[PDB]
């Protein structure tokens, strides 16, 4: 019993954080095989005015680099740039690269946080991605080039390098190829983020994880067509509910359907004074996938 | 403003 | 900016899980140096109620499979240590840390490492609660799931699971054995002392959301911290007893204790109207020092 | 109703 959003278990990505420091900057790479990632902010000159990274990439020295994993200093051979990061290549392979993979995530999946500073993990949390493209994160100044992934088999998915955080607290990364999450600029200018819409897949998987845990109050006979409900989501901040076949197993194994949960919804879109695992608001962070592995554990 | 951490 | 709960990397513990199984039971042990340790219901039989001085007694070593992943420990003894089985076996575990055992206090945060089959597959924070249970996620054969803090490179082990009461509590055993509440190691209808939220908690939530901006909820009026308590102790709070972990809040935020003690009582009766830095605005899941953590990296 | 995990 219970759901806790939880991160997959660290160990194999701590071995790969190394601290990059260049001038007045220091923030986390990413060290795999031969080459390091990081925000190409690290070279920026200044974080007040726009920055020009094709020039501070070619004034760049070299040895002005001091990049480590531990006490351990790694020689820099070259620096390019990829889109929004560098790729650094290094003297000296990891050998503790584990298997991994890059793969851009959307809107409504979750992944798992690698909070670091100076090089070294100090945290690890789940994040669920929003419609605007930001994730309601914990980051201070230092944090960028902390990773975000998955692991499925063994294998690290590399999904995002933090970047910056927003006029309000969102927070932006790019993924491993360089583009920033929702076109966003690494610029320390005025860039507004749009209205995030709560992702609705997610919100019935959180009811149906609230069913399988035994908190039913909020549950109703009363029941409502995916369609009634998609016209009434696109005026009240939630998003469009499409397959309805991912829910199959959650209504198989609680007797309650995706009507009824819809119509929940929109009576708690409030609580009441009351409470549902916990929460006292809608939340929509949990995957399906998540839901299924808390309970059931495949 | 964006901040670039 | 932002606050999430999160653990500390689980690398070093990661290397510690083995599959301890007996008979048609299998948990997860926790292997440090040339020992196992283990929740004892592995040698007990029924789903009863369990003499574990008769099971230990018929118990063949032979019949213990402890793995790490696919390398089989040999098994020399077995003594019984309070609420677990401590398990000598043939070979070292050459990736011990630098440990030690401490018993937790209601209120206090620590890391979960959620683990099946004797390989990690989750971790995150949790804080033990006044009645000596956590609100965590774990489903059959997760008991032997450590739970342990990060402190200058020593691991400290403060947990390992046992069961889940009736209502969907988490109960453990710190590593000397002794059950966190009493609770016995038994499939017995016992029932969770009164869940409260823990106010010290509370009041580290109130200062960092004064930090990150979110002051809605700020009351003008005050009341003492004697008088707080005795209204606490009938409204589902625990009483404040330390206050100078509060003095560095009072001064980066001008709002004193008893302000916040008065904001919470004001929430409690329009409790759920509107959420604090997107949590209920009544969580007790944070500490000053995750918050001081978070907030300044110190 | 206790259950050992």
């Amino acid at each position: 019993a219970g759901l806790r959003k939880m991160a997959q278990p660290s160990g194999v990505v701590e071995k790969c954080i190394v601290r990059v420091c260049y001038g007045n900057m220091a923030l986390n790479g990413l060290w795999l095989g031969d080459t390091v990632m990081c925000p190409r902010h690290v070279i920026a000159s200044s974080t007040t005015s726009t920055i020009d990274y094709d020039y501070a990439l070619s004034v760049l020295r070299l040895h002005n680099f001091s990049i480590s994993s531990g006490n351990v200093f790694l020689g820099v051979v070259g620096v390019t740039m990829r889109g929004a990061l560098l790729q650094i290549k290094v003297n000296q392979n990891n050998v503790h690269t584990p298997k991994y993979t890059y793969r851009t995530v959307r809107p409504g999946e979750s992944f798992n946080i690698l909070a670091c500073y100076d090089g070294a993990a100090a945290g690890v949390y789940g994040v669920n991605m929003r419609s605007n493209y930001t994730i309601r994160g914990s980051f201070i100044n230092g944090a960028a080039g902390s990773p975000g992934y998955n692991i499925n088999n063994g294998t690290v998915e590399f999904c995002y390098l933090h970047q910056l955080e927003l006029g309000s607290g969102c927070h932006v990364g790019s993924d491993l190829d360089g583009v920033m999450y929702g076109g966003y600029e690494d610029q320390p200018t005025l860039q507004v983020e749009g209205a995030s819409s709560l992702f609705t897949e997610n919100v019935l998987a959180f009811l149906y994880a609230a069913l399988i845990n035994g908190s039913t109050w909020w549950l109703s006979s009363s029941r409502i067509a995916v369609d009634r409900f998609n016209e009434w989501a696109v005026h009240n901040g939630m998003t469009t509910v499409v397959n309805t076949d991912c829910f199959s197993i959650f209504a198989a194994k609680t007797g309650v359907d995706v009507q009824r949960l819809l119509a929940s919804i929109q009576s708690l879109h409030n609580f009441g004074g009351k409470q549902i695992l916990g929460y006292t608001s809608l939340t929509d962070e949990f995957t399906t996938g998540e839901v299924i592995r808390q309970m059931y554990g495949v | 403003t964006v901040r670039l951490q």
